[PDB]
């Protein structure tokens, strides 16, 4: 549900 | 100190003894007093202090989000006053997790950056300087928040162009930086037409140098490609 | 101090804030101060007090038994030296979970245990104090283990014959200390009959007095049962 | 696998 950040 | 006293090699030990422990406080502060010690960081030394600050930041993120989404609704019509508990407890959160970009945006300047001169460091520690900057602008609300945001912008604008001219459109890191500046325009910048359009472009400029590639290379590229993919089934 | 200018409600509902946003650390700290207040803890104040120092040592014995288990692997034959940085860091982290215990410890006889007179009190806190003698004796290698765990056989002892004489045999806390006292025997008292015994005969009590309780007291009593069972069905 | 405490 949360946008991916890396 | 107060890592001066131990020796370089005993921190590196220790942060990846720490890792192991999940104890990311105490990784982060034996990398802290790592860098200090003046020396470049090699590649796995980097991703260990990128490790070691990303889940100490991302456990103060994340418990900023749940106050401020109770501060939100306590500040809602109907309801009913707490008095000051709720801002000053996201305030202490919100102070300590500034701390902790501001620490690593001092690694950063003194002396990551000026010492990095291979793209693979200088890129690196670039999208650290965008991902700090980006966390103080989440929680930003004041007269300093545009130049935040154009810090962050700037730092990963610089290592977008350096990736771009010496990186291979699949190497991690040039695939990391440009996950997280999408995420950038998307979130912080109000740009999402701009985030959509690169995660996009960076997808499938990978997809097309994937035949280049190892079985292990494929591998590392094609799970921060997934990420981009992630984004953008969830904005599209 | 660092508590004693906040207000007793007003450290109680930021402990309440620190478990919604999963910030033990920050719970401890603010029930610390509660206590220091002065007066009696309630019910639901005795439940945040626990639930923080639980999980801060919790998260602290995890990373401690990772430790340790990299330091007896670094003992065996065949192993490489690779110097003091193991038996180092295990101490570090073994230094402050002591740390943590002493401050609980110090809590419950400065002055929980003494003013508290109705046995759900009473046992709560001798069980806590059990509990906290418990961890230290995980990590006691020393002249005073043998003592370390008198301390946490005594205490435990005490809340057990309270809650026998004071409390129904379903009752949360009741079951609860059972569990962990069994488990003392099992792990530190080298008493693994003792602790079946223990387990099973508090299953079956409290199997037998739930006819007597709501659908509500049911779920809560059924909980901690079905702990008992789980260590019963791992030890035979 | 590890045992239970509460
Ligand atoms: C496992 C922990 C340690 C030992 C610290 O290494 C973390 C990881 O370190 C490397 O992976 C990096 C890396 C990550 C990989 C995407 C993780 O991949 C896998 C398969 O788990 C996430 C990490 O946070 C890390 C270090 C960070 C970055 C990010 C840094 O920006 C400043 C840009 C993208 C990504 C790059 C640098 C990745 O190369 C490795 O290539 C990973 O190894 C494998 C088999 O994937 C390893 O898990
Ligand atoms: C949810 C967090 C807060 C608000 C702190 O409360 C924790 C919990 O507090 C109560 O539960 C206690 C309790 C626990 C319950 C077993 C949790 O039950 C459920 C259904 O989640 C575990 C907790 O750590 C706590 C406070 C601790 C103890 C333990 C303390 O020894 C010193 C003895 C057994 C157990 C007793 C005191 C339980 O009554 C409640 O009865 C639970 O509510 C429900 C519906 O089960 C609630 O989750
Ligand atoms: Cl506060
Ligand atoms: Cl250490
Ligand atoms: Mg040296
Ligand atoms: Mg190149
Ligand atoms: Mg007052
Ligand atoms: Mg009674």
């Amino acid at each position: 549900k949360r946008r991916k950040s890396v | 100190g107060a890592m001066g006293s131990m020796e370089r090699a005993s921190l590196i030990q220790k942060a990846k003894l720490a890792e192991q422990a999940e104890r990311y406080e105490d990784m982060a502060a034996f990398m802290k007093g790592a860098v200090e010690k003046g020396e470049e960081l090699s590649v796995e030394e980097r991703n260990l202090l990128s490790v070691a600050y990303k889940n100490v930041v991302g456990g103060q993120r994340a418990a900023w989000r749940v106050l401020s989404s109770i501060e939100q609704k306590s500040n809602e019509e109907g309801s009913e006053e707490k008095g000051p508990e709720v801002r000053e407890y996201r305030e202490k959160v919100e102070t300590e997790l500034q701390g902790v970009c501001d620490t690593v945006l001092g690694l950063l300047d003194s002396h990551l950056i000026k010492e990095a001169g291979d793209a693979e460091s200088r890129v690196f520690y670039l999208k650290m300087k965008g991902d700090y900057y980006r966390y103080l602008a989440e929680v930003a609300t004041g007269d300093d928040k545009k130049r935040i945001i154009d810090s962050a912008r700037s730092a990963y604008q610089e290592a977008m162009d350096i990736s771009k001219k010496e990186m291979p459109p699949t190497h991690p890191i040039r695939l990391g930086l440009a996950l997280n500046f999408s995420v950038f325009h998307y979130e912080i910048a109000n740009s999402p037409e701009e985030a959509i359009s690169l995660a996009k472009t960076t997808f499938d400029e990978a997809m097309a140098d994937l035949h280049t590639l190892s079985e292990d290379s494929y591998k590392d590229s094609t799970l921060i490609m997934q990420l981009l993919r992630d984004n953008l089934t969830l904005w599209t």
